[PDB]
């Protein structure tokens, strides 16, 4: 039975200079028979491979800022950032190497920078009439500059709710104002298009009191 | 301190047998397993397998049947092969210097998963190549570019040659059930910059020698 390893929270925004904690508890004891707890930390920097920060614990990798540190003991384990600063956003992982093969790793905390809500601002695209000759149709939902990262889109054709039709991606947030922006594409087969008329997508976000909505008809 | 370089083909069709090779510099060849990790958005990080200087692996039971991991010690290099790929075996993939390979070394020792290669983008996918077609997203306003249907990654996206930059994004691609890519970028201007100035979004393919400038346009 491979150990599972359950990392808390998936998602930590933190105020800049604030501290932040996360937690990572195994299935089965890290401790092993030599003795150790093999307990890793690890940092990752967008495009770039995972950094050891922590080992055995609570051992600091050398050149790894003091602000890091971790603890605990058995089943329960907890990386510490004492004052989150600029450069500690990013994707972190425990891993254990007590029990292999195989070694296992947490499932990931994504460290962002809480800011103010933001409502986006809505805009929404019909198909291109160049579009429509490959028999094919694309209307695409536009969420712009807007905080917190969770967001719900729901289309509309001729006022019926759609299911399993549309892809989302989402921006990495801002560098400058630490915003997301948001895409999704609903997918028509140009029949399904040209048989109805007024197109809509509904967002719902924290920033908006109620949820706003763009539309046209062609 | 020791570093970690690896290189091998990171597109390759299903069926084929995925071939990476690490070479070590900066240390010794001995004292630690010679290991691989992959990384996707969906499963994590997950350890593959682990070889020492005399050649004995140790790999991850559900890959068990379709990894081989060798060393060539006159060449301070190891390598991976993952036979029969699919879909599902596209991730990034790592080599790294893994624990002690004695109990001592592994006791006494910082070494555990504390280097690594910088990674080879893996793809799996039975697509050719294919240039994509250029969609306008037509109207402070907002506008863009659809970009559809292309194989492989990625395209390059700008906006008026370069010159404009602000209130840009361009979302990350996503891979469409046909097996092709996808992906938007869109930009806010002044309402009033609609009658003055002129928006051309470049998209550049080089795999299928692919050149479009669209415009934008009411």
């Amino acid at each position: 039975a491979d150990v599972v390893m359950t990392q808390s929270p998936l998602s930590l925004p933190v105020t800049l200079g604030q501290p932040a904690s996360i937690s990572c508890r195994s299935s089965q004891s890290l401790v092993h028979s030599d003795g150790n707890t093999y307990l890793n930390w690890f940092q990752q920097r967008p495009g770039q491979s995972p950094r050891r920060l922590i080992y055995k614990v609570s051992d600091r990798d050398s050149g790894v800022p003091d602000r890091f540190s971790g603890s605990g003991s058995g089943t329960d384990f907890t990386l510490k950032i004492s004052r989150v600063e600029a450069e500690d956003v990013g994707l972190y992982y425990c891993m254990q190497g007590t029990h292999w093969p195989p070694y296992t790793f947490g499932q990931g905390t994504k460290v962002e920078i809480k800011r103010t809500v933001a409502a986006p601002s809505v805009f929404i695209f019909p198909p291109s009439d160049e579009q429509l000759k490959s028999g094919t149709a694309s209307v695409v939902c536009l969420l712009n500059n807007f905080y917190p990262r969770e967001a719900k889109v729901q289309w509309k054709v001729d006022n019926a709710l759609q299911s399993g039709n549309s892809q989302e991606s989402v921006t990495e947030q801002d560098s400058k104002d630490s915003t997301y922006s948001l895409s999704s594409t609903l997918t028509l087969s140009k029949a399904d298009y040209e048989k109805h008329k007024v197109y809509a997508c509904e967002v719902t976000h924290q920033g908006l009191s109620s949820p706003v909505t763009k539309s046209f008809n062609r | 301190q020791l570093q970690l370089q690896q290189w091998g083909a990171g597109l390759l069709k299903p069926s084929e047998t995925l071939s990476l090779t690490c070479a070590v510099y900066g240390g010794s060849f001995s004292g630690y397993y010679w290991t691989w990790i992959r990384q996707s958005p969906g499963k994590g990080l997950e350890w593959i397998g682990e070889i020492n200087h005399s050649g004995s692996t140790t790999y991850n039971p559900s890959l068990k049947s379709r990894v081989t991991i060798s060393v060539d010690t006159s060449k301070n290099q190891f390598s991976l092969k993952l036979n029969s790929v699919t879909a599902a075996d596209t991730a990034v993939y790592y080599c790294a210097r893994g624990y002690g390979d004695t109990p001592t070394i592994r006791r006494y020792y910082y070494y555990g998963m504390d280097v690594w290669g910088q990674g080879t983008t893996v793809t799996v996918s039975s697509a050719s190549t294919k240039g994509p077609s250029v969609f306008p997203l037509a109207p402070t306003a907002a506008l863009g570019c659809l970009v559809k249907d292309y194989f492989p990654e990625p395209v390059t996206v700008s906006w008026n040659s370069g010159a404009l930059t602000s209130g840009v994004h361009t979302f990350p691609a996503v891979l469409q059930s046909s097996g092709l890519y996808s992906l938007s970028s869109v930009v806010t201007v002044p309402s009033s910059s609609l009658g003055t100035q002129t928006y051309i979004c470049n998209v550049n393919h080089k795999p299928s020698n692919t050149k479009v400038d669209k415009r934008v346009e009411p």
